């Protein structure tokens, strides 16, 4: 909860799960680094024309 | 790597390029303009004609929708493709 | 013959070689080879060659300009329109043809593409892969009706659209 520590409360409640913990800098641990991106508005309109021949 | 062609799709194996009869070129100003005149179509053979869709087999007649006859290339290879 | 041998095609029955004279439309091919060693001068000559080539068939027949990039297609179409307006040759493509002119004017107003609407009033047009499908189809539909005098597009149109 180091990045979005504003969501961390001393008196909050949490359940547990028998799983393996993620890394400190995992994708789900820093949502502000992956979710604050502006959406692709009027994008790929002047991109490059390349056909994905294999896909 | 030595035997491969570095140009890829632009590699030219021919050293000389022969153009048509009326294919003169001239450099006007900073660029060379080479004009290739429209080649006249080859005369039709005495026993060659554009066969219509009514001569091909009835099975292939449904695919040729909207075309009364066939092209010159298509008519010359109609028996070799069906 | 090497391709036929690679494909296991008999040279007598399966071999068929038609020369360039067998094309349905005999096309007079013109090659413009820039000889200048300066990149800036070569680019300027290419724009002048395109403008000179467009002016050779301004009101005679439609022109299908082929570009390399989507942004260049718009720049080239506007580059030709700007040169035509500077030289007072903008009216050659769009004569007193209000039937064709009104359709282009009417279609340009309803078009949602800002770049296409700038040339929609004139004979210029753009057809790129980044454009909307409805907008791209109108250019193909407008070009097939002899409405767009000059069509500028990338190599995708030549393969994805059978519009000569």
């Amino acid at each position: 909860y180091n990045f979005m520590g504003v969501r961390h409360d001393p008196n909050m409640k949490y359940e547990l799960q028998l799983a393996n913990p993620k890394e400190f800098y995992h994708e789900v641990h820093r949502p502000s680094h992956f979710l604050n991106f502006a959406l692709l508005q009027e994008g790929e309109v002047y991109s490059a024309d390349r056909e994905d021949l294999y896909a | 790597e030595d035997l491969v062609f570095t140009q890829g799709s632009h590699f030219m194996a021919n050293k000389r390029c022969q153009l048509p009869d009326g294919s003169f070129r001239r450099q006007r100003k900073g660029y060379e303009e080479v004009h290739v005149p429209a080649l006249k179509p080859k005369p039709f053979g005495s026993e060659e004609q554009l066969l219509p869709v009514e001569k091909l087999p009835k099975y292939a007649q449904a695919g040729f929708e909207g075309f009364k006859t066939l092209n010159r290339i298509q008519s010359k290879l109609y028996r070799a493709a069906l | 013959e090497d391709v036929a041998t690679f494909l296991r095609v008999d040279p007598a029955k399966g071999l068929f070689y038609f020369d360039n004279s067998f094309r349905p439309v005999p096309l007079e091919q013109t090659y413009v080879g820039i000889t200048e060693k300066k990149a800036i001068k070569r680019f300027q000559i290419m724009n002048e060659i395109v403008y000179e080539k467009i002016m050779e068939h301004a009101g005679k027949n439609q022109v299908l300009v082929f570009v390399h990039s989507r942004k260049e297609t718009g720049k080239t179409a506007r580059a030709i329109r700007d040169m035509c307006l500077e030289k007072d040759t903008l009216g050659l493509f769009l004569r007193e043809g209000s039937a064709s002119t009104e359709v282009l004017r009417t279609e340009a107003e309803q078009c949602k593409n800002l770049e296409l609407k700038d040339l929609l009033p004139y004979g210029f047009a753009i057809h790129h892969a980044g454009m909307t499908r409805v907008d791209r189809t109108l250019v193909e539909d407008l070009f097939a009706d002899k409405h767009i005098q000059v069509l500028v597009s990338t190599a995708t149109l030549a393969w994805g659209v059978n519009l000569p």
